[PDB]
């Protein structure tokens, strides 16, 4: 598994995701940290969000376990940083890379999946009163991620 | 002058008559005749080798009743 | 399963350009000469050994998410 973790690390260097950084924290290659800048033209614009990335022993046959460390107001992300994303659990494939996951997360922030939510109350605001949904998200971006 | 099998597609079957001297590119056209597949859609594989369109059944050493493997490429998988 | 032995395999030869798959997406390694390649029903091929492990637990083409039994 090591060999493929290193492969991805170069792939990130040659084609870095838009305003995103990721890599191992220390000598252990299986534990990385990542940062994502809140997408422009989203409620999160201007925020910096930190993530943990943990590669399973038999990666890439098991997907990586990814989670936020920064609090975020979002229908698919909970107060524990858990992320409701399909590629991370049941649509996982060896063909997927760390870059693709980061870009999926990045697009999830732009466009939640309120029909299959992780936080009902915020999903319900997103569909029915989007204007309130963004102000709160902007507020949270301003408060814990700046 | 020789029986050959190309049972593949998962809907496998097909029995063909051929001469050892037949080039692979004759084979793909006879598969177009038993089946509707355009030849350029066809990828023939045998004993661990792709078969080159120009080479023949004798070249590759396909003996009677050899049962061979067809793979269908698509217009944009 | 036994199904994994019912799919075609063929040692890669760089000289002949019949498929446009120059890479095994599970290993992220170019196809090297004589390496064993396994092709799935959907005409997607990877390193045989490399994709073999994935079929034990799953049954979908890693690239296009198509079943392969
Ligand atoms: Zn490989
Ligand atoms: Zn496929």
């Amino acid at each position: 598994a090591l060999k493929r973790i290193h492969k991805e690390l170069n792939d990130l260097a040659r084609d870095p995701p838009a305003q995103c950084r990721a890599g191992p924290v220390g000598d252990d290659m299986f534990h990385w940290q990542a940062t994502i800048m809140g997408p422009n033209d989203s409620p999160y614009q201007g925020g910096v969000f930190f993530l943990t990335i943990h590669f399973p022993t038999d990666y890439p046959f098991k997907p990586p376990k990814v989670a936020f460390t920064t609090r975020i107001y979002h229908p698919n992300i909970n107060s524990n940083g858990s992320i409701k994303l399909d590629i991370l659990r049941s649509q996982w494939s060896p063909a997927l890379t760390i870059s693709k996951v980061l870009l999926s997360i990045c697009s999830l922030l732009c466009d939640p999946n309120p029909d299959d939510p992780l936080v009902p109350e915020i999903a319900r605001i997103y569909k029915t009163d989007r204007e309130k949904y963004n102000r709160i998200a902007r507020e949270w971006t301003q408060k814990y991620a700046m | 002058s020789m029986q050959i099998f190309v049972k593949t597609l998962t809907g496998k079957t097909i029995t063909l008559e051929v001469e050892p001297s037949d080039t692979i590119e004759n084979v793909k056209a006879k598969i177009q005749d038993k089946e509707g597949i355009p030849p350029d859609q066809q990828r023939l594989i045998f004993a661990g080798k792709q078969l080159e369109d120009g080479r023949t059944l004798s070249d590759y050493n396909i003996q009677k009743e050899s049962t061979l493997h067809l793979v269908l490429r698509l217009r944009g998988g | 399963k036994a199904d994994i032995e019912q799919l075609p395999s063929y040692r890669f030869n760089p000289n002949n350009h019949q498929s446009e798959q120059t890479l095994c997406v599970v290993c992220m390694c170019d196809f090297e000469s004589r390496q064993l390649l396994r092709v799935l029903p959907c005409n997607h091929e990877f390193h045989a050994k490399c994709v073999d492990k994935w079929l034990k637990a799953n049954r979908t083409c890693p690239i296009c998410y198509a079943d392969a039994s």
